[PDB]
């Protein structure tokens, strides 16, 4: 009902028109609106690169934006490219610049197909990056929305075991922002909840998580 | 004649198209062919067709970043279609 309202004529229309045919699984009109939106940004593009890179880079951040679209069509199409392209999702979401403003817009066109639970090596990162930003309130909400239970309402119920590599960065949040003793006993109970698991991880084969956890406790 | 060299650029991109992630170890000699073929044009050869294989072949292999350093040049004159 919002982008019904949105002129057609502009670039953000063609995208968010283009994202809401996306949605619906309507793979002819999402392409033609992705081919309108391009030459929409194009133009300013053109009109903005003359000056200087730095300049255009705000430009430049779209047209990747918007051709990481045909990518969803292909992950909600094939079924064996999926992991290919969440892969190289990854790959050049490393070569962007490291601004929340642009990294949320991008994870918001990204998690059309790729929850947050399926791919939090990528949401760790941008935990990190909010709490390095001075933004540590949002830091906290993604923190709390990858482990799935908010620890600060239960402040005596110790932090799920589970994904450690999530509570670790939770109690390192927890540590910088607010609470230096608390983090200190929690982080004590995790190392030794951690070691205690090592014991009885006989692993014959897949020895891609003992050096991970030797890793993580050291 | 240019139409062998645009036929071969074609189906070479329907074939990186076709198989991905089996094509990593002829990227970098396509790469610095086509870009040879792109940039520093001797001739007024089919640039468009160029264009689309060397954009289908980075979306199928997944070479993202790399040849942004591995090519210094390939920035500008991708920049550079817009004006000209
Ligand atoms: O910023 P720090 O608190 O010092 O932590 C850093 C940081 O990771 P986090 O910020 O996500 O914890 C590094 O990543 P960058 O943000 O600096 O790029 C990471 O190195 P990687 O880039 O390889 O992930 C490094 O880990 P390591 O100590 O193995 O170098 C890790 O340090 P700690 O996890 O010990 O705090």
């Amino acid at each position: 009902e919002y982008t019904c309202m949105i002129p057609r004529d502009t670039h953000d229309g063609a995208f968010y028109r283009a994202v809401l045919a996306l949605h619906q699984d309507l793979f002819s009109l999402a392409q033609q609106c992705i081919d309108k939106a391009r030459d929409l940004l194009d133009a300013e593009l053109t009109a903005m690169a003359g000056e200087s890179y730095s300049r255009a880079y705000g430009a430049m951040v779209s047209c990747h934006m918007l051709s990481e679209l045909e990518e969803v069509i292909q992950y909600k199409l094939v079924p064996e490219r999926r992991e290919i392209i969440r892969q190289i999702w990854w790959e050049r979401l490393q070569g962007c610049q490291r601004i929340v403003e642009d990294w949320q817009k991008i994870l918001m066109v990204r998690s059309l197909v790729v929850s947050p639970h399926e791919d939090m090596r990528t949401w760790l990162k941008y935990a990190s990056l909010c709490g390095k930003s001075g933004r540590l309130a949002l830091a906290h909400k993604t923190l709390v929305l990858l482990l799935g239970v908010d620890p600060s309402r239960q402040l005596d119920h110790p932090l799920p075991t589970v994904h450690p590599q999530v509570t670790y960065a939770y109690m390192k949040n927890m540590w910088k922002s607010a609470r230096k003793i608390d983090a200190f006993q929690h982080m004590q109970h995790f190392v030794q909840t951690m070691q205690q698991q090592a014991q009885h991880a006989i692993a014959t084969e897949d020895q891609q998580h003992k050096q991970e956890l030797h890793k993580l406790m050291a | 004649n240019p139409g062998v060299i645009n036929n071969v650029l074609a189906t070479i991109g329907e074939l990186a198209q076709v198989s991905g992630l089996e094509m990593r170890k002829w990227v970098d000699e396509l790469f610095i062919i086509i870009m040879d073929m792109l940039q520093d044009s001797s001739l007024l050869a089919k640039r468009q067709v160029a264009l689309w294989t060397l954009g289908q072949l980075v979306a199928s292999t997944g070479y993202v970043v790399e040849p942004y350093r591995k090519y210094p040049t390939l920035l500008e004159v991708l920049l550079n279609f817009l004006k000209t």
